[PDB]
């Protein structure tokens, strides 16, 4: 008789599945969810109690949401989080609430947050989006403008993936850019990650990321946007560089070090001189 | 580095052919007498007639098994002592790196070129080699142009007949502005 | 629950493969009753065992557990002490200690340290067992990762002819960090598992541990091979595909020459 009469309490089911949900893969998001449902068997206390999972990975993942009537995608980040399920789209100048289920805008009402610092944001949006135009294939970004501690801040946020469940793989970019302003010089803080999931016939994934700081001189609106643009550039060239000089890196170094492809002798092992040569290898080498 | 493993080969035979002005006789004698056999552990093992090569001078050699031990160090590189794929491994692994849709046409056009091909028997130890490494039930067909040499070279000539190709080119002039820079970006 | 089983394993490929550990105890948790099933079929990192009575390390096998006693190649012995005497044959305890030495020889070249344990188990056709391998990183070097590979063979020994059925399965699992200053810290995992049949020839001057010994190492040669240049490539591409160094203005510039040239090449037909 196997003990059942120690099953996992509400409390550590929504434990498990929210830690569950909350690392699920890009584009792997709603299969995790959907088995996580299956194995705690209780629609209720799921859905009420891992709320805040799916808040979390759709601001983690910088989940675009398209707004009707608008051109364009807006971000759904921490940095937009109005309270009641609501985020700020400081581009179209609303608020709108946002459904983490569902991944659906609705009920946009007019809302201005950025102040006195309306010309600083509008500078580094046009021209951080002829940058991600020129970068980035599909990509999405969303700038909002912050008082910090009673700084000036511009916070750009660039996401870019490409999810093609079909031919077994997804992938993900994001780049998080914060531009604090306290003349006459600005503190540049940039996050960059990408994760990489191909299980086509097996299991390779990678996980990277890598924290960048600098500093700028501040000037006037414009030429202050522009430099900060080049700085965001430079860091993302030299971190996409590096991954690609790892992978010949791994190859010569640390993939063959765990195991090379052929002994120091250069030679494959022969089996039957082995059997025999243990024994007078031993003796001879003593 | 077939050349280089039959002169090695040869030496351990007792025939030497120290100077470079030789190792061209060695080229000669692959060229003329080497064939890929379709099982290599079965020829390996059997003993091998000992078949005669004349040397310009008029001396006769036998090169006996060194024909078909020599070329399977494009199927073998431990052979030499390299690190590395062999040449039936290379095709399969490329074809594999495309994507789904056009893995099943790169198996079906399959197009051999260069020089180290023309050994006899070569595209039947290859298309053995190609099924053993590739997925099942998938066509491999591996088609040889009678021109494989010259295949490159008659593409060039064809490229360069065609009007666009005024387009393509770097001029002297625009090397001379920008530099380095012209080529890499006119070069595909 | 069938279907419960079955999200657990799909779910458990997609987590992270070092929260392998914690990530199943989770599951069996929710799921006891599934308990066999999950611990059996979820690949699991290899522990290690030190021998007190020989004085060697040796990895531990779901095949040299006799209940809750694991057994020591080395010494022949069960850990904790058992008088089950499960020991199938003498001529076995031969076998497999000279099987151990010629991998052990195996592991010192190609390796070069690590921990290898051979368990072979007698059966009515011909003998079976599991071959485990596992090589860490040096802690003071930069360079961190984890080496786990299992070869199970299964060896048909033919009536007359001397000519065994050898069944291979291998199971390899990879850990890689790089902490480049340039990169960051770059994390690339993966998983990959094979199976092999082939008929070689038995004897004194071919025994079974030389046909085995080649058809191992074959096998983690063509898994090198593959996840290296097919698995990290792809990584690679998709990786180049998210983000470009170079403008699309300046692509589509040389795209439109190439599609001329295409155009121009049907064209003269």
């Amino acid at each position: 008789m196997a003990d059942f009469d120690d099953r996992v309490s509400d409390e550590e089911k929504v434990r498990i599945a929210a830690k569950f949900i909350t690392h699920a893969p890009p584009g792997e998001f709603n299969e995790v969810f959907n088995d996580v449902r299956l194995l705690l068997n209780n629609d209720n206390l799921l859905r009420e109690g891992a709320a805040h999972a799916f808040a979390q990975y759709n601001m983690d993942q910088f989940t675009p949401v398209k707004i009707e009537g608008y051109e364009d995608q807006v971000l759904i980040t921490e940095h937009g989080d109005l309270g009641n399920s609501r985020f700020l789209d400081p581009r179209n100048k609303i608020s709108f609430k946002f459904d983490h289920l569902r991944k659906e805008a609705s009920d946009p009402q007019p809302e201005e947050a950025d102040g006195g610092l309306k010309s600083w944001r509008e500078s580094c949006d046009s021209a951080l989006r002829a940058y991600v135009k020129d970068h980035y294939s599909n990509g999405f970004c969303t700038v909002y403008a912050k008082t910090i501690d009673g700084q000036q801040t511009i916070i750009a946020c660039i996401e870019s993936h490409q999810f093609q469940p079909k031919n077994f793989w997804n992938g993900r970019w994001r780049s998080e850019w914060k531009f604090t302003i306290t003349p006459p010089t600005a503190q540049v803080v940039g996050v960059l990650k990408i994760q990489v999931h191909y299980y086509e016939d097996g299991n390779v994934q990678l996980v990277s990321h890598k924290d960048v700081q600098d500093s700028l001189t501040v000037s006037n609106e414009a030429q202050t946007a522009k430099e900060f643009i080049k700085i965001i550039e430079n860091a993302e060239n030299e971190y996409q560089t590096a991954i690609s000089e790892n992978y010949q890196t791994m190859s010569d170094t640390t993939f063959k070090a765990l195991r090379r492809q052929l002994p120091v002798t250069r030679t494959k092992i022969d089996w039957n001189k082995i059997l025999s040569y243990k024994i007078g290898k031993e003796m001879q080498n003593a | 580095d077939v050349s280089r493993f039959l002169r090695l080969y040869l030496r351990k035979e007792g025939y030497d052919f120290h100077s470079s002005s030789e190792f061209e006789i060695v080229k000669a004698i692959k060229e003329r007498a080497c064939y890929l056999s379709i099982n290599p552990q079965k020829d390996e093992t059997l003993e091998t007639e000992k078949a005669q090569y004349y040397l310009p001078d008029g001396s006769t050699i036998e090169i006996g098994p060194s024909r078909f031990r020599a070329p399977e160090l494009l199927f073998r590189p431990d052979l030499i002592g390299e690190e590395s794929e062999g040449i039936h491994e290379v095709l399969v692994f490329a074809i594999q790196k495309s994507d789904m849709d056009l893995r099943r046409t790169l198996f079906s056009n399959i197009v051999l070129s260069g020089g180290s091909t023309l050994f006899k028997g070569f595209g039947d130890r290859l298309l053995s080699e190609v099924k053993k490494l590739a997925p099942k039930d998938v066509k491999i067909r591996i088609s040889a142009p009678q021109e494989r040499l010259y295949s490159t070279w008659i593409g060039g000539s064809i490229l360069a007949s065609l009007d666009t190709f005024k387009k393509m080119w770097v001029s002297k002039k625009e090397y001379e502005e920008d530099g380095a820079r012209s080529i890499h970006r006119k070069t595909f | 629950s069938d279907q419960q089983l079955d999200c657990a394993l799909d779910l458990m490929r997609r987590l992270p493969p070092q929260q392998i550990e914690k990530n199943l105890s989770d599951l069996i948790d929710l799921v006891p009753s599934l308990c066999e099933d999950l611990l059996s079929s979820v690949d699991q990192p290899l522990k290690i065992a030190r021998d007190k009575v020989v004085g060697k390390d040796y990895l531990l096998c779901d095949y040299n557990r006799d209940g809750d006693s694991y057994r020591s190649p080395w010494s022949n012995k069960y850990d904790p002490p058992l008088e089950d005497g499960a020991m199938p044959s003498a001529r076995l305890r031969k076998l497999e200690v000279e099987a151990n030495n010629a991998f052990d020889q195996y592991r010192d070249l190609y390796f070069e340290g690590g921990v290898s344990s051979v368990y072979l188990w007698d059966l009515d056709h011909g003998f079976a067992g599991v071959i485990l391998i596992k090589k860490a990183g040096d802690g003071s070097k930069k360079i961190k990762g984890c080496w786990d590979s299992i070869h199970v063979v299964e060896v048909q020994e033919k009536s007359s002819g001397r000519t065994a059925h050898y069944k291979l399965t291998s199971t390899v699992m990879l850990w890689l960090q790089t902490n480049k200053s340039g990169s960051g810290t770059m994390n690339l995992g993966g998983s990959l598992t094979r199976q092999m049949e082939k008929d070689e020839t038995v004897s004194d001057c071919s025994p079974h541990i030389a046909n085995i010994g080649r058809l191992v190492e074959d096998m983690e040669n063509k898994i090198r091979s593959t996840l290296n240049e097919i698995y990290f490539g792809k990584t690679k591409d998709i990786v180049n595909g998210l983000r470009s160094v170079q403008t699309f203005a300046d692509k589509s510039k040389q795209e439109a020459l190439k599609n001329d040239l295409v155009e121009a090449l049907k064209r003269k037909q």
